[PDB]
């Protein structure tokens, strides 16, 4: 009953409050002041108040709120010592390996369960294969996504967070069928009034994340890459139609193609296919009954290619506005699609960063590409996505030689992660 | 409020 | 060299100025004060100033402007006497028969050419068959559409009009191949800097009007019929997507279906088919090259059904804004699709009118339906359009029994017109 | 200006 929570962002804090209130674990958290001004402000803020706080916006989510203290906030990963039964990874998926590899042998030998909160497709494999050198029977659990939306209102008080939304449905799988830890997590979800479908494997759960299929076409195209890396004459928007945004028949086709390459990969692992339209429409953002035929939603996976694309395009067009918002007196609804692209930006030490979109999708897609090679499945759409992103990175370096740039601009990243997946797939 |  | 111009609206005035400036005809115009407060204000205004005036907005169209007088403005159709070589019909297509049938036998025997400015599909047939009782060799000319956009700025000075736009392309056919009148009209178009394609027959020209194919699905559906006949809680718009407007996959399918029924009818008359997408995109309102593939535009007619629909939907979505307008500093373009539905309204004598949309499309579609029966072509989509419109009319009468209603609410209108088409098709 |  010690828990190590890797991450100090909003997600980590929400999760830490849940553990504090609903579990018997003594909770230690770990940041990275050694490489992050964000982490250092969190550490400094917690040191001062000796409290974290979760607020909510909608009283529907009361049970998530609270003020709490933890046992120990570690300033950096390398400081971690001792034994922990359970490790929770509330960092971004690209840091799982790099973070675990900094823990001590003593810590790593003690671990029974690693719980991955926002893994990509392939994360459990990386983490299981890694932890295997230290443990004979490591249990790894993957969720589909984090449970909701949590943020910091005020950058200067990053120990106070606000959960604004909770997802309707989440998925979870374990390396160990119907384990004690699965059942405890299931009982916890019930207590939190969150629906949780237990699926056969972590990989099954990792594939129930709409972002895997959608972010790459949306962000790794010429229109978007320009908006993020170079800028635009007038503001453009992620979810709008060309020329206001990237959405085009071309983009929708690239999405279908990527989805099918992913469905081929999933057939190899014998994981069920994902009805991308049903997911979008019944689990994410609803549309009016008049917009899409219920038969077309249900049968999406077996409909002709051109029809799958038409339905995706139509879906995106239907959420240009929030059709369930209150129209004003001129018949105008809330501009739900007016989401700006975040541009490349200088941190407070003048180092250029690439924003989460598409930083993190480069990692996800790079891993999907690598699984693909190892299984002998072709992924020409994936490949092109990655090529475009690499081009934009190289173009930025050539164009901004007087600028200090983060390691995100380098090639070829993720060698350790790739080696572990390679090894895991030789063994099964 | 917006698309996430 | 007398010309009788039927109509006193803006179109009639523009055309009358062209005749005045560019032809040798003495021009008489005819209104209908006996049944129209609009016609009476025009007559009263012309009587006072003794001048009509066309202004332009864009100096590109200089050659259309002018102040002029005509020889005689008739107050009503029945007043017309004497002989006219040429009759120009600048009224709405549903009045062609009803208007000619009020002229005297002497007038009707003198006529050599009837020129139809805004005919529907079937208009030449009606007019040729009618005029045949009086003339052995009547020449009938149909244009695809009126040449531009002309309006009255000020209702109180309806003899002063403003031509705001000129079409890129027009079509024209005559019952008499390469006649003198065709060539004169062709030379006139050249003088006016207006492109004019001469086609093989009037019917060929009548089919090159995008409105034939598009207005019926747009206006004769439950969403639109409610907006026009009953009203809405908040303003809705003709060209917007549900729920802001009627455009839906369902609506786009109804359009394809209607277009194909029309293409079957046209194959019967051996008239070439109409590439509806190419027309929309190259002749009406352009889109950005990125929105639609040039191959898809070119080959539209032979593409699979679902793909034709996808491309139509995509077209409509691309003109939600004017993508060639100047975006403002938030990246927002001109709201080109914010066109309100005109509702049923009381004239100044308290008689309820149905607006031009869809009044006039009921006539067009009723004629298409009647050609269809006579040729043994099925038109289930057309039929349904008409049924919906009849329902809305009947529902209005039941709901508004304390209200005086125009003849537009009656059935079955257009008996004379139908009989003439029937007769024309028995004979060929 | 608008769609006609
Ligand atoms: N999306
Ligand atoms: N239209």
């Amino acid at each position: 009953s010690k828990l190590l929570m890797i991450g100090t962002g909003p997600v980590a804090i929400q999760l830490a409050n849940i553990c504090y209130l609903k579990s018997d674990y003594e909770i230690d958290m770990v940041g990275r002041a050694s490489t992050s001004e964000k982490s250092k402000r969190l550490y400094q803020a917690y040191k001062k108040e000796k409290q974290f706080e979760v607020k909510i916006q909608n009283e529907a989510h009361q049970h998530l709120e609270g003020k709490f203290e933890i046992n120990r906030l570690y300033k950096d990963v390398k400081n971690v010592k001792g034994e922990y039964e359970t490790v929770v990874m509330a960092c971004t998926a690209d840091a799982y390996y790099d973070t675990l590899q900094q823990l001590s042998l003593e810590t790593l030998q003690s671990v029974k369960h690693v719980i991955l909160i926002s893994p990509t497709f392939g994360s459990q494999m990386i983490v299981e294969q890694f932890m295997s050198k230290f443990s004979q029977d490591i249990e790894v659990i993957s969720f589909s996504t984090y449970l909701g939306d949590t943020r910091i209102v005020d950058k200067e008080a990053p120990n106070h967070v606000l959960t604004t939304g909770v997802k309707k449905k989440l998925y979870m799988g374990s390396t160990h069928s119907n384990s004690t830890m699965c059942q405890r997590i299931s009982a916890l979800a019930e207590q939190l009034k969150i629906q949780l479908e237990v699926v056969e494997s972590p990989l099954h759960a990792e594939t129930r994340n709409s972002s895997l299929y959608v972010h790459p076409p949306l962000f790794m195209n010429d229109f978007s890459l320009k908006a993020i890396f170079e800028g635009t004459d007038v503001p453009v928007y992620v979810y709008k139609l060309f020329p206001e945004g990237p959405i085009t028949m071309t983009l929708i086709r690239e999405m279908r193609l990527m989805w099918k390459e992913m469905m081929a990969i999933l057939q190899a692992f014998r994981v069920p296919s994902v009805n991308l339209l049903q997911f979008m429409v019944k689990e994410n953002y609803p549309v009016r009954p008049e917009t899409l035929d219920e038969g077309d939603i249900e049968h999406f996976e077996i409909l002709p290619d051109i029809l799958q694309e038409y339905l995706l395009y139509v879906r995106y067009t239907a959420i240009l506005i929030d059709p369930f918002s209150q129209p004003d007196e001129n018949g105008h609804y809330f501009d739900f699609s007016a989401v700006p692209f975040k541009q490349v930006y200088k941190n407070e030490q003048d180092v250029v960063q690439i924003p989460r979109m598409p930083s993190e999708d480069y990692y996800r897609t790079a891993m999907i590409q690598h699984i693909g090679k190892m299984l002998g499945i072709k992924t020409p759409m994936i490949d092109q996505f990655l090529t475009r992103y690499e081009a934009s990175c190289q173009a930025y370096k050539d164009m901004h030689q007087d600028q200090q740039l983060s390691s995100q601009f380098n090639t070829n990243l993720f060698e350790g992660d790739k080696a572990l997946v390679t090894k895991f797939l030789e063994i099964n | 409020a917006h698309h996430a």
